[PDB]
């Protein structure tokens, strides 16, 4: 008999310690082993466990504890983790509580009404092992919760009635035994979607009545009981936040059509003045964030209000009702009272407890703070787009349950999946600030961390995956005008491990280095806040590529050229996404990076910088020669000889944008002229023009791969912005031996063109 | 987005009177160890758990804050007096001297909410000329030799903030042409003045009393194994924020046009210089000649130098 | 970079040899970390010339003197009291962890393991007696529990350590079945898998193997099932890979531990009749009765309706008859003493056996059953319906 | 492979054709005694197709030679139930399985 082990030692100690393992062996999202010990333990004994009234009381803990783990545990979590973001439809269901029932004396009961709110859907799968090759096996097993819920209601009132008396022996032992196990099963079974309002009536009849606050209930209990009423508070704070967007609908469904209306109106009775077009640049600018941020200012004597005064009084009485329905001037009296009582009853240990305690009195006696910590993560969205968004939120539930557990490689192939399916989720376009509130950025910075944490140089532990994070990354910061700005703080971390990924011409895309240049791309408001805490580092990572030869190409083959120019390439990529944004040069950006680039002469090529090589020109020519013969490359593969030339390239684009400007400020200051001729006395137009004149082959088609007009491109935007054109003899000495002969080429074609 | 308003402009504008109740309700006996005694000791012990880096700990950055709000023609006076000196007995007689010292001391000099939150319950606690709270604060660091107070004070004195001109630059140009979020944040330019000026405003409760015993712990930490001198650290920020205000004046010198921005910067720029000559001034005020020599030795003439030159270019 | 000092006749002007105290503490614990050092390099010196070559018994060999030192070392390395006050606790917590992080940086958990390699090299302590002598044969155990118990104390509360020398988890685990320290080894595992992430990472399906091979050999011990607790979940996080394998490997075949049903309460009734047999005075030796069954179901609840019906004897001419004690799943045919009938198998000792009848089945209802019994050259017999 | 023992007669006249969801309820256990899984614990039947390569060989082709309400002991082998790899983690490679086959509705 089971019960014989209350005497026996050794036993029950090793069967609390095997039921801790079974715990533990499937504590977090792992449904295959739970799938398992369902039934290596039973489907029923469970129950008959948790029902016994005579157990040893380790033996009941480990088999509530298990139930937990294996029944419950996966969408507690789920809910636990999805349960601060109040994402709200636009259906008619939603606008059936704007009544939030406050007036008229009543308050209402915590968890009672409706919820109308995205929530993940709970699904359990069926245990059963004669079915072989199962569907999926990963939602969890099947449990009969409507008898658990009825079982755990009367249990928890026989044991509030033994415990009003004072036995000699509660069930299991001490009085921990006896709630503990009972009242966490019970927290997770209210936290997981039941307890509809005809049982949280019951359940409250024997918490509420003025009890299971007033007992003289140990520090283990009373933790669980904080727990239960930090729940509590946060539902209310969740049914504040639905009845808030309830009224918000129908407000800003009378504002927009008052204020359209307004319109309509100055339309028709126009009367021309000076300020009438002063009003239509206000109409017309001040998009709507700062256009709602105008008309929602009225509480002193007199400000900036528009005509509808009529709604105001409207918000006046939701806002009163609002404050009224919060904590300013009885479930929040009572659990402060519960709470100071206990304080002053003794000194308490448990500093879990005690902080848990002391939150909970803050938030019941501050209130409007987690109306102000939550409103900033709330969003609607609409009543079509519902199963798109609970999809969403699965796919999002799922990233963060492998973030908690550990890396591997299934964990590596679900998490690819779930990001691949939160990318063409189809809300990712439409929603973006839902994307900001939901923090998706920030889970998988954390995955991406994670993944990069353990070596610097030496290996990247599971590949690939940091790649999927930095090109959902980009296409985030891509598809969006603040989600750059949102990311920009990430940059100066990533920059540091940016040496990842490259030198493999493979990911042209995902990168560490080009989300960086995704994030600053198109923002000149960014490009002009990246300060230099981290430009430096960026040309110290280009000097240590430029000088050593990046330990990569020797292994596969190369001839180990003095420098590398792959990296080089990507690090003046970027310099040049963060100096030359929408057509013009940000003038700080490109007088420190140049003052930098001086400063570190090795950041340039070695045959166009320094005692060794002649120039540019013999550089380049260098290089075509490495590309024509196969005897200096690797035996998809890196031409050495490209490489060198679109490094050169990318180097002569990235000075051409950094140059001052096109003379605008040139013609009156001084430094710009200082800058124009450092970069002259760097690269000469000899130099230039020779590099020009190389009249390139023009094709039985050939490889992209070699020689393109891309860097004769730069040369001329070099020459463009540094030198420029304006004397009839160079003009006309450039076009004789430049441009006529790519002229000519570009004109001998008839049919066959496979260079655009 | 009209949530999104309602949010930020309709509900966190001070509509609430909280602190003063919720202090008096958690420090009265109701029978042992007062509630508010229990939380600051679990805060102290929180501090005094040794850690790499001071936690959020958003707990104590939400009870601070309450804790430093709960405080603050003859007879009004001297009651108000009196009222105050009641509550910072209230709130101090259960060992919160020690826990600003802790929480000052487990942050390692790195500027944070925690220590700004620390930085407001420490002036709150010193409102006024509150002698018992200095007397307190002196035994504590006396009895336990620790220079982890001095050193974080150090760090903090050097690495709180400073004018910079090249920030206020680029927020020119931005502001310039880019009209999409109008820069309403003006950040980056002197980061956190409300810190600065709460750092040294402790500093300034903390010498407010002519204690020389506290003036002189202050400059040479004696028991101490290394000692680093705080009036010299007060100095050199003050050349540094003199430094700064020079270069903002030779930025605005010809134009003869303040516009908001710059106005703002240059309101700010004088009141974190006089909360820090408020500091120097409760450093040496008495027969201090330690102070007054140390002060005399350094580079504090340089600084009053550019200030009076600053002074009357900007007048 | 190695800046070697030269001692050169002009100096520079640039040295400023700036002191510091070296707080007594750290002095302490750098001397007693030299006291140690040199015992041990003097024991493993002398138990190397034991092992590699029979020596001359004239060697240094302080057997008492490293139990002593054991022996203090372990309380010093001992863990403060958690009924103390919090401020001296965390000062003694510090002090703790300031004496590990030194006796780490100057190598001395890799002399521990060449000590306990040396040890070890010995089968037992019989083993031992004849090659080191009687008193080391005698306190060999003594001096490898106490080896065992600092090396775990070492790395108790720290994880810069474990995080080091997690390498030697192979070692740790192959002398697992030393069969001698499995205490030991198991605790330094224990506290090393607790504390250090960087050790799940290398710990293999061959480790989980013998942790369950040990778990199968030396019995049933709450340690490894702690072990194998702290290999599912190190801190807040779960590893697949380890959890898996634990499930596949730990109750594949459930003789690893223990199991468990949920049966029913079966009870045995039977009229005021005995039936012995005696040389001379008898009772005929030949008795029959017969069954009915008015209403019964296949399945209660859960389980098959467990439903025999026989003869049960007895402990020789007195009452308490056959059954291990009582109200367990033991009805009739379940033991030696007791001979049973269900309706379809024929029960003697908890073993049935299945046998062939026209329309064979279980005692459904509107079943009649006719129990026969000659007692001295047959045995019991049953007819179902005739 | 498979086999079955009549446990309870169920009349003998309709039996699971090809394309049905036959509704069944079975307590399984391994050569030992010791159940490993069951239907009668969750208190729902299973409800499972035949001939669509969902359930075992040794469970469907044991299920197909019943009659509606029949109970059946049906014993598998290695080969038609688990293979030499079983099933990770509950059955144990080379394990022979014992059903408690009861026949429910035909559909």
């Amino acid at each position: 008999d089971i019960l014989e082990l209350t005497e026996q030692e050794e036993l029950l100690q090793f069967h609390y310690h095997t039921l801790r393992l079974y715990s533990a062996v499937c504590a977090l999202g792992n449904h295959r082993v739970a799938h398992a010990l369902c039934s290596h333990v039973d489907e029923p004994q469970l129950l008959y466990a948790i029902e016994n009234k005579y157990m040893p009381g380790l033996l009941r803990a480990g088999y509530y504890d298990l139930l937990i783990d294996i029944h419950l545990s996966s969408y507690a979590t789920a809910r636990l983790m999805m349960n601060n973001e109040f994402i709200v439809p636009m259906t008619e269901e939603t606008k059936s509580i704007t009544l939030f029932p406050d007036e008229n004396k009543k308050h209402g009961l915590p968890g009672i009404g409706l919820s109308t709110s995205l929530r993940p859907r709970m699904r359990f799968s069926s245990p059963s092992f004669v079915s072989i090759s199962n569907d999926c096996y990963q939602y969890s097993p099947e449990f009969p919760l409507d008898i658990l819920k009825a079982k755990t209601i009367q249990m928890l009132t026989e044991a509030v009635k033994e415990g009003s008396l004072h036995a000699r022996d509660p069930v299991g032992g001490t009085t921990e035994f006896l709630f503990v196990p009972l009242i966490k099963l019970f927290y997770t079974l209210l936290i997981m979607g039941i307890f509809h309002n005809e049982d949280l009536k019951h359940i409250l009849q024997l918490i509420e009545p003025s009890g299971l606050l007033q007992m003289k209930l140990p520090e283990p209990v009373k933790l669980q009981m904080c727990l239960l009423l930090q729940y509590l508070c946060d539902c209310q704070v969740r049914h504040r936040i639905e009845a808030i967007v309830a009224f918000s609908d129908d407000f800003v469904a009378k504002l927009q059509d008052n204020q359209r209306f307004r319109y309509n109106e100055v339309m028709q009775a126009l009367n021309m003045s000076a300020a009438l077009t002063a009003r239509k640049t206000r109409e017309f600018r001040s998009p709507p964030q700062e256009q709602i941020n105008m008309l929602l200012n009225f509480k002193d004597d007199k400000s900036e209000c528009p005509c509808p005064e009529e709604i105001r009084d409207q918000l006046l009485d939701f806002h009163e009702d609002l404050m009224t329905h919060c904590g300013i001037e009885s479930l929040q009296q009572l659990i402060s009272e519960t709470m100071v009582r206990w304080a002053q009853e003794s000194v308490i240990e448990d500093p879990e407890l005690v902080r848990a305690m002391f939150v909970l009195l803050h938030r019941q006696y501050d209130g409007i703070g987690g109306l102000v910590r939550a409103l900033p993560k709330t969003y609607t969205i609409n009543g079509v787009s519902v199963e798109d968004t609970i999809n969403l939120l699965a796919s999002l539930g799922q990233i963060r349950s492998l973030l908690s557990v550990r890396m591997g490689k299934e964990e590596e192939k679900l998490m690819i999946r779930g990001l691949g399916d939160i990318m063409n989720n189809k809300v990712f376009y439409q929603h973006p600030n839902l994307m900001r509130a939901l923090g998706m950025h920030e889970t998988v910075m954390e995955v991406m961390v994670n993944v990069l944490g353990g070596g610097e140089s030496k290996e990247i532990t599971f590949p690939k995956m940091v790649a999927n994070c930095c090109r959902f990354l980009c296409y985030f910061c891509r598809i969006s005008r603040q989600n750059q700005k949102a990311m920009f703080d990430h940059l100066s971390y990533l920059l540091e491990n940016s040496s990842v990924g490259l030198a493999s011409p493979a990911m042209r895309g995902s990168t560490p280095l080009d989300v960086a240049a995704a994030s600053v791309m198109d923002n000149n408001e960014l490009a002009l806040a990246l300060r230099e805490p981290d430009l430096e580092k960026v040309v110290r990572y280009l000097a240590g590529c430029g000088l050593q030869s990046c330990q990569m190409l020797v292994s596969k083959g190369y001839p180990d050229i003095g420098w590398n120019p792959v990296e080089g390439e990507r690090y003046l990529d970027f310099l040049r996404f963060a100096v030359f944004c929408n057509g013009e040069s940000v003038e700080e950006n490109a007088n420190v990076v140049v003052r930098l680039l001086i400063r570190r002469p090795e950041c340039f090529g070695p045959a166009l910088r320094g005692e060794g090589g002649n120039g540019l020109l013999a550089a380049m020519e260098e290089a075509i020669k490495i590309a024509e013969d196969p005897s200096r490359d690797g035996p998809d593969t890196i031409h050495m000889g490209n490489a060198i030339m679109t490094f050169y390239a990318a180097l002569i684009d990235l000075l051409g944008r950094c140059a001052p400007e096109m003379h605008l400020i040139h013609a009156g200051k001084g430094e710009a002229i200082r800058i124009r001729s450092i970069l002259r006395s760097l690269i000469p137009l000899g130099d230039l023009v020779g590099v020009i004149s190389i009249a390139f082959q023009m094709p039985e088609p050939d490889m992209s791969a070699g020689f393109c007009p891309d860097h004769k491109a730069a040369m001329v935007l070099f020459l463009d912005r540094v030198y420029g054109i304006e004397v009839q003899d160079f003009l006309l000495h450039l076009l004789e031996v430049g441009f006529l002969p790519d002229l000519r080429a570009a004109a001998s074609l008839d049919t066959a063109a496979l260079s655009x | 987005l009209f949530l999104q308003g309602y949010e930020k402009s309709w509900i966190e504008t001070e509509e609430h009177y909280f602190e003063d109740k919720l202090i008096e309700d958690l420090a009265k006996p109701g029978a042992r160890v007062d509630p508010l005694h229990q939380l600051i000791l679990l805060f102290s012990r929180t501090a005094l758990t040794e850690k790499c880096k001071l936690e959020e700990d958003f707990l104590y950055m939400a009870y601070a804050d309450i804790m430093a709000k709960s405080c603050h023609s003859f007879e009004e006076k001297e009651m108000e007096k009196q009222k105050l000196l009641y509550q910072q007995a209230r709130l101090h007689d259960r060992g919160a001297a020690e826990m600003v010292l802790q929480t000052i001391s487990a942050s390692k000099g790195e500027t944070g909410p925690m220590v700004a939150a620390t930085l407001k319950l420490g002036i709150a606690i010193l409102n006024g000329g509150n002698s018992t709270v200095q007397q307190k604060m002196l035994d504590y660091l006396k009895e336990k030799k620790d220079v982890g107070f001095f050193q974080s004070l150090a760090g903090l004195m050097q690495s709180c903030s400073v004018l910079d001109l090249n920030a206020f630059e680029r927020q020119n140009k931005a502001e310039g042409l880019g009209m999409v979020t109008e820069e309403g944040s003006g950040e980056k330019v002197l980061q956190d003045d409300e810190f600065t000026c709460d750092l040294f405003r402790f500093l300034q409760l903390l010498c407010e009393g002519h204690n020389s015993d506290f003036q002189n712990y202050l400059r040479t930490q004696t028991g101490n194994n290394t000692t680093v001198n705080i009036i010299i650290s007060t100095v050199d920020y003050l050349l540094r924020v003199q430094e700064s205000i020079s270069d903002f004046y030779w930025y605005y010198s010809g134009k003869d046009i303040i516009d908001e921005q710059g106005q703002r910067n240059f309101s700010k720029a004088i009141q974190v210089a006089k909360q820090v000559f408020n500091t120097l001034t409760e450093y040496i005020q008495g027969p201090c000649t330690g102070n007054q020599q140390s002060l005399a030795h350094s580079r504090l003439w340089d600084a009053v130098v550019g200030f009076l030159h600053v002074f009357a270019h900007m007048q | 970079i190695q800046r070697k000092a030269i001692m050169h006749h002009e100096g520079h002007m640039d040295d400023g040899l700036n002191l510091s105290r070296s707080q007594h503490e750290e002095s302490r614990t750098a001397r007693v970390i030299r006291s140690t050092v040199f015992l041990f390099n003097r024991f493993i010196r002398g138990l190397d010339a034991l092992s590699k070559k029979v020596k001359l018994p004239t060697i240094d060999l302080p057997i008492e003197s490293v139990s002593l030192s054991l022996q203090d070392l372990i309380g010093y390395f001992h863990p403060p009291d958690e009924h103390l006050e919090h401020e001296d606790k965390q000062n003694r917590l510090r002090a703790l962890k300031n004496r590990q992080n030194l006796f780490q940086e100057e190598g001395m958990i890799n002399l521990v393991l060449e000590c306990i390699d040396r040890l070890h090299v010995y089968s037992s302590a019989a083993h031992f007696a004849d090659v080191a002598g009687r008193e080391a044969g005698e306190s060999w155990k003594s001096i490898l529990n106490s080896l065992y118990e600092l090396l775990a104390a070492l790395i108790r509360g720290n994880r810069k350590n474990c995080a080091q020398f997690s390498g030697s988890l192979d070692w740790l685990i192959s002398r697992l079945e030393r069969l001698e320290a499995s205490s030991g080894i198991l605790e330094v595992l224990h506290c090393v898998l607790v504390e250090s992430p960087e050790a799940l990472n290398i710990i293999k399906e061959g480790h989980i193997k013998s942790i369950i091979s040990l778990l199968d050999k030396h019995g049933r011990n709450h340690k490894v099932l702690d072990v194998l607790c702290s290999l599912c979940v190190c801190h807040g996080v779960a590893v697949r890979s380890n959890q898996h394998l634990i499930c596949d490997n730990l109750l594949p075949g459930r003789d690893l531990l223990l199991q468990t049903r949920l049966v029913n309460h079966v009870s045995s009734m039977r009229p005021n009749i005995f039936l012995g047999v005696s040389e001379g005075s008898a009772q005929y030796k030949k008795w029959y009765y017969e069954l009915m069954v008015d209403h019964t179901e296949p399945f209660v609840t859960a389980e098959a309706t467990h439903l025999r019906v026989g003869w049960a004897s007895t402990e020789g001419y007195s009452p308490y008859p056959g059954g291990g004690e009582e109200w367990g799943g033991n009805g009739v045919g379940d033991d030696l003493f007791s001979y049973g009938f269900d309706g379809l198998h024929l029960w003697s000792g908890c073993i049935a056996r299945t046998v062939s009848s026209p329309n064979q089945h279980l005692l459904r209802t509107d079943d009649v059953i006719s129990c026969c019994l000659d007692l001295s050259a047959p045995s019991i017999s049953f007819r179902i319906n005739g | 492979g498979v086999e079955i023992e009549t446990i309870s007669p169920g009349d003998g006249r309709t039996f699971p054709k090809k394309g049905q969801t036959c509704v069944v309820h079975y307590t399984g256990m391994l050569q030992n005694g010791k159940k490993f899984d069951s239907s009668r614990d969750r208190n729902k039947p299973f409800k499972f197709r035949i001939g669509k390569q969902e359930v075992i060989k040794g469970f469907e082709e044991g299920a197909a030679q019943m009659s509606l309400g029949q109970r059946a002991k049906l014993t598998c082998t290695p080969d038609v139930a688990y293979g030499a790899t079983g099933h990770p983690g509950v059955i144990p490679p080379n394990a022979t399985l014992i059903f408690d086959v009861e026949l429910l509705n035909l559909e």
